[PDB]
RNA sequence: GCACGGAGGCGAAGAACCAUGGAUUUCCGAAUGAGAAUCUCUAACAAUUGCUUCGCGCAAUGAGGAACCCCGAGAACUGAAACAUCUCAGUAUCGGGAGGAACAGAAAACGCAAUGUGAUGUCGUUAGUAACCGCGAGUGAACGCGAUACAGCCCAAACC
RNA sequence: ACUCGUACGGUCACUGAAUCCUGCCCAGUGCAGGUAUCUGAACACCUCGUACAAGAGGACGAAGGACCUGUCAACGGCGGG
RNA sequence: GCUUUACUGCAGGCUGUCGCUGAGGACUCUCACUCCGGGAGGAGGACACCGAUAGCCGGGCA
């Protein structure tokens, strides 16, 4: 047949790329020499096109003006700290080691100095549970217990924008505007609604997948559609 | 470095080069890894020098063990061009061999002795 | 008596043993950090280079080249093919890696001509060969009795036409009798069946 | 459109070529500009 | 000039015309100072190399050519009365490269087994033979012989 | 490429606003997990065979399958007497 | 052209094995190699990636 939509994606053509030339900044933690002698002042709160959440512009002591992944409760004028000796206050960044157990953090680094990888979406937060000399245990938004190098930096507090998901889009037009700010092809035509040549589920008088939807992990691209390697399906049992 | 198994003090290297220079003026000396190699093989060698900045190292890797199974004493020089200058060459030399000193036999003896002590 | 050269030679018969083993372990670390073609002041296997024609003279150049290891990097058929012409994974190319290396070297030095080449090892993902190239325009070479032949017009781009030692062997021209019915005088003149 | 200096030189050449075979060439050869072009009926290059 | 006009001119200061050599030879073009649909903008081997006086100082490469030639990439229609091995075929076509011709070439050969031949192409033959093959359709040499033309040498190392 | 993105994410599918609801079936097929025992290739190893080699057999055994379990808003099914 | 538990194959995925690949039927280490870091250094580690081959799946494709 013809390559399915999931295969057109990988080519990274315009239709599938994110509007990067419109994105603001890479909200990675600042790189400090050591000591924590780095402080800045929240100079402004801005909208972040790539995450539908707010971001804060900070002016650091040494003269660096950088956008920051802002937690909830940060406002203009407030002073933020980034370093091993930073104060344990919402909005400050420091290694997990320096963080008191039982404190919600966000923008947690995967590997020390990478800039942050976990808990960066609207209103989410990781939960630092255990400390140690070799391993800091964090509970991520998905609820999974993650073991991290205690040298991994994080920001105290939860991410700004919480509850963004509580309000329904109501209209296709609203979904539309948001989708235009992402790297996604939208709207979505059902596989069952296409011709056999276009999808494993296409074809047949009435619409229906002429096959079970749970597909093997080993399936090749073009065939791996439907419920990928499902451990189970439905709501029952 | 892979063929070097002990460092020689700048002082010792100094005396050795000087001894080598008076060896060419008086006695006989071989210039070149090949000639140096045949001397150690024909047994007509008293003291053989081997630069340490030789690249590729294969050119001289064999001198150490070859010299051992032949009693011939050998010493390292930090630089290839000095050995060549001392050997009286307008170029460098990866290795050198004093094919019978000349009014330096005394010195050569001591250097060999000093080296053995240096392991 | 044995030449000093015989020692370099003998060392390279078992590149995985002795001092040579340790040298290679060290060297490759640096080679992996170098480009595809790095000119070098002196051959790594002196005995081999001199044996192949190398001379410490103006106009003689040596370069190390690395190539990815393995079979052909072939693209699967987009149009109809009978089972026989659908293979993609086990198909290998007809030129050996040493030859691919000689050609890349010669492309880097457009004015020089390949004289010969030899292997200097490999690791799990690539192979290295050193290539001897000659400057046919330098008088030190135009006046050499052992190398001036490579200055003739018909020797231009010799490597790209299989005129190299590695080229001739890969073309099946080693044997003078049995087995060379379709290789000599050329693969092409024999319909490409050798 | 906007023509460059070169385009203009080429257009001018085309205009010049687009002329009659001089009357004297007729006599001399004892009896047609096969390249006569019309701005409307024809289309030049570029 | 083709080109059978009109006007005018050149030629014995030997024109026209022909041969050989030289002069001039705009712009784009490998196109090379940067750029551009043949033009523009502010001294240029751009780019990759060799030598190096380490300075583009001296040099090389690049692109073209009817086919021929060498090295790589490599179909399908078709035949098998279907078709998959096989065939069409190493063909078409593609990438790279040289020359006036290319390639090959002075035996780790041959094996009419010999007390024999003696670098290599090519032509005739050996022969649709040996060999291959759903042992189907088909594919298909070599040694030798008769010719053409003939030509043998140079390194690495030993010892210096 | 997704991605200046990080589970309040984004990928793969099905249904198709709201409202009231969404029963029974895991035997077959699909996916997934487990698995004492069974089966399960090559290299290495062992036996026979070959002055060697071809080869024959053996021991070991991964995923996979047998077998067990989970799963239908998974393919689908909900008859005759 | 399309389909599939049609025939025969091919990609691709999983899995074992050999090379990369080192030292002291379960183990430690660091030195290749990988990743993080501007850097020092940290994490990992003879595994993984990659080359080769073997078994299973394999209308995704011919
Ligand atoms: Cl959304
Ligand atoms: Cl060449
Ligand atoms: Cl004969
Ligand atoms: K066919
Ligand atoms: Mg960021
Ligand atoms: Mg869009
Ligand atoms: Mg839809
Ligand atoms: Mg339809
Ligand atoms: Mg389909
Ligand atoms: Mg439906
Ligand atoms: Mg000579
Ligand atoms: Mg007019
Ligand atoms: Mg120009
Ligand atoms: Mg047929
Ligand atoms: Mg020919
Ligand atoms: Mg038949
Ligand atoms: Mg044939
Ligand atoms: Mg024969
Ligand atoms: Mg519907
Ligand atoms: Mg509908
Ligand atoms: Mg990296
Ligand atoms: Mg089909
Ligand atoms: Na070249
Ligand atoms: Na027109
Ligand atoms: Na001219
Ligand atoms: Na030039
Ligand atoms: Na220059
Ligand atoms: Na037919
Ligand atoms: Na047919
Ligand atoms: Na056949
Ligand atoms: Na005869
Ligand atoms: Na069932
Ligand atoms: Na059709
Ligand atoms: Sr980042
Ligand atoms: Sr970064
Ligand atoms: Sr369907
Ligand atoms: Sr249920
Ligand atoms: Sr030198
Ligand atoms: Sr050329
Ligand atoms: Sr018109
Ligand atoms: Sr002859
Ligand atoms: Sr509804
Ligand atoms: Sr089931």
């Amino acid at each position: 047949g013809r390559r399915i939509q999931g295969q057109r994606r990988g080519r990274g053509t315009s239709t599938f790329r994110a509007p990067s030339h419109r994105y603001k900044a890479d909200l990675e933690h600042r790189k400090v020499e050591d000591g924590d002698v780095i402080a800045g002042t929240v100079v402004d709160i801005e909208h972040d096109p790539a995450r539908s959440a707010p971001v804060a512009a900070v002016e650091f002591e040494d003269g660096d003006r950088r956008l920051i992944l802002a937690p909830e409760g940060v406002g203009v004028g407030d002073e933020l700290q980034v370093g091993v000796s930073a104060e344990i206050a919402p909005g400050n960044t420091l290694p997990l080691a320096e963080i008191p157990e039982g404190v919600p953090v966000c923008n947690v680094e995967s590997s020390p100095g990478d800039g942050g990888k976990f808990a960066r979406a609207s209103g989410v937060n990781a939960q630092l549970l255990t400390h140690d000399r070799n391993v800091a245990v964090v509970k991520l938004p998905s609820g999974e217990m993650k073991r991290l190098d205690p040298q991994c930096r994080a920001t105290i507090g939860v991410v700004a924008g919480g509850g963004r998901t509580d309000k329904p889009f109501v209209k296709a037009g609203n979904k539309h505007h948001k989708m235009k700010a992402r790297g996604t092809k939208w709207p979505n035509v059902r596989g069952v609604a296409m011709n056999a040549v276009d999808h494993p589920f296409g074809g047949g008088g009435r619409q229906h997948p002429g096959k079970p939807k749970s597909i093997s992990r080993n399936a090749p691209p073009g065939r791996k559609v439907g419920d990928i390697a499902s451990k189970r399906t439905g709501r029952g049992g | 470095p892979v063929y070097v198994d002990f460092d020689v003090p700048a002082d010792l290297e100094d005396d050795a080069l000087e001894a080598l220079e008076v060896a060419r003026d008086t006695g006989a000396v071989k210039k070149g890894t090949n000639e140096t190699t045949k001397s150690i093989e024909r047994g007509s060698a008293e003291l053989v020098f081997v630069a340490e900045d030789v690249q590729p190292e294969e050119i001289v890797m064999h001198i150490p063990e070859l010299a051992d199974e032949k009693g011939v004493p050998f010493i390292f020089v930090e630089q290839q061009d000095d050995l060549g200058h001392a050997a009286g060459l307008e170029v460098g030399s990866a290795a050198a061999a004093v094919t019978d000193a000349g009014e330096a036999d005394a010195d050569v003896e001591d250097i060999a002795d000093k080296v053995e002590e240096l392991r | 008596a044995r030449s000093a050269y015989s020692y370099i030679r003998d060392a390279w018969e078992n590149p995985g043993d002795g001092q040579l083993a340790e040298l290679q372990w060290q060297r490759q670390q640096e080679w992996r950090n170098e480009g595809a073609v790095e000119r070098i002041e002196r051959p790594t296997r002196l005995d081999k280079a001199r044996s192949q024609g190398y001379k410490a003279k103006q106009g003689v150049i040596v370069a190390r080249v690395s190539v990815r290891k393995g079979s052909a990097r072939k693209r699967r058929h987009k149009a109809g093919r009978r089972s026989k012409r659908q293979g993609v994974t086990r198909i290998t190319r007809r030129k050996d890696i040493q030859r691919v290396a000689e050609e890349r070297a010669s492309r880097t030095f457009p004015n020089l001509r390949v004289l010969n080449s030899y292997s200097v090892g490999q690791d799990g993902r690539q192979k290295w060969h050193e290539v001897i190239l000659i400057d046919p325009n330098h008088p030190a070479i135009q006046n050499d009795d052992d190398l001036s032949w490579i200055c003739a017009d018909d020797q231009a781009d010799r490597v790209f036409r299989g005129l190299t030692g590695a080229g001739r062997r890969n073309r099946g021209l080693s044997g003078k009798g049995k087995g060379s019915e379709k290789t000599r005088p050329s693969l092409r003149s024999n319909g490409g069946k050798a | 459109g906007k023509k460059s200096k070169a385009t203009k030189k080429r257009l001018a050449k085309l205009d010049n070529q687009n002329s009659r075979v001089p009357a004297w060439v007729m006599l001399k050869t004892d009896r047609r500009n096969h390249k006569r072009r019309h701005w409307r009926r024809n289309d030049t290059d570029e």
